[PDB]
């Protein structure tokens, strides 16, 4: 399991992440997204 | 412009499921937390899955609230779809009414005016979820409640349902008369989540599934000596047997054993 991912160093990110919130709408939203209809066809 | 695996770094699996596995994973160009659910395109096609996914999806992905599990974006490749999903730090709610056997007062209101508020943001777009219990909610970091699954939810514009859904100790009476039903089920479920909080076990629990639906049409409903007074007048005032009825959303969310015991608090915004 990689350093970040558990105990204390995880811990310390989560709470930043709760308190400092990305623009997730942006960072997310504003990607795109493959049609609901193609997910079951070629990538 | 899109996703793709190698775009996250993986740390560790957080869920074993039966079409794929949930992970805690890292966006490495944001290095932002989040959990990736794997889903096995060949599985799904398998069991004829494909339509119900697109329907989760498609639902979970479009609704925007504090005790909504967000659902960022989504990606595939050539054999598994990828749903990017906000991690809840502290993890299953079941587990923790396992952990605990019963939440007090405080943390069961605090949950009920968080589930209220969720349920009123799907109800306004006309999303029924009809499966409301402990085992498909989550916790954020502070605690939060976050409806997690939509596996049972429908966008019902118009037309009541027919369909018979949920889970055993939780289905409202109509659907086990065979009426048509409509968003006041989630109501009901409410209102045997908030007495299984306090209790610890549901409601209607019997040893059959027949003399479990007996208890449930009769609204069968017996409160342990220790509920508080203003508890029972909240259960009481969701689990009635006319849908029409039952004590509305809004009026969950402003009931005064609510606003008394209630420590909710709204996680920042960006």
């Amino acid at each position: 399991i990689p350093a970040w991912a558990s105990g204390n160093l995880l811990t310390q990110a989560i709470r930043q992440q709760y308190y400092k919130p990305i623009d997730v709408d942006r960072m997310y939203g504003t990607i795109d997204s493959p049609k609901l209809e193609e997910l079951f066809n070629k990538s | 412009r899109k996703f793709t695996i190698d775009d996250f770094d993986i740390g560790r699996p957080l869920g074993k499921g039966k079409f794929g596995n949930v992970y805690l994973a890292r966006e490495k160009q944001n290095k932002f937390i989040m959990a990736l659910k794997v889903l096995f395109k060949s599985q799904l096609e398998k069991e004829g899955v494909e339509h119900q996914l697109r329907r989760e999806i498609e639902i979970q992905s479009h609704l925007r609230h504090p005790n909504i599990l967000r659902m960022y974006n989504y990606f595939h490749d050539r054999k598994r779809i990828y749903l990017m999903l906000e991690f809840a730090p502290r993890g299953e709610l079941y587990k923790e009414l396992q952990k605990h056997g019963r939440f007090d007062e405080q943390r069961s209101a605090t949950f009920m005016e968080e589930l209220a508020d969720a349920l009123h943001y799907c109800h306004e777009r006309k999303v029924i979820h009809r499966d409301i219990k402990p085992e498909n909610l989550l916790m954020g970091y502070k605690g939060e409640l976050k409806i997690a699954d939509f596996g049972w939810s429908v966008h019902a514009p118009s037309l009541r349902r027919r369909t018979m859904c949920g889970t055993l100790d939780y289905l409202p009476p109509e659907m086990i008369e065979g009426k048509t039903h409509d968003e006041k089920v989630d109501l009901w479920c409410a209102g045997v989540l908030c007495y299984e909080f306090l209790v610890g076990m549901p409601p209607f629990d019997s040893p059959s599934h027949t003399e479990t639906h007996r208890r449930i049409v009769n609204v069968d409903l017996k409160f342990p000596p220790f509920l508080s007074d203003g508890s029972k007048d909240l259960i009481s005032k969701l689990l009635r047997y006319h849908p029409p009825q039952r004590l509305p959303l809004k009026g969950v969310m402003e009931h005064p054993w609510v606003k008394a015991n209630s420590r909710r608090v709204l996680p920042p915004v960006y």
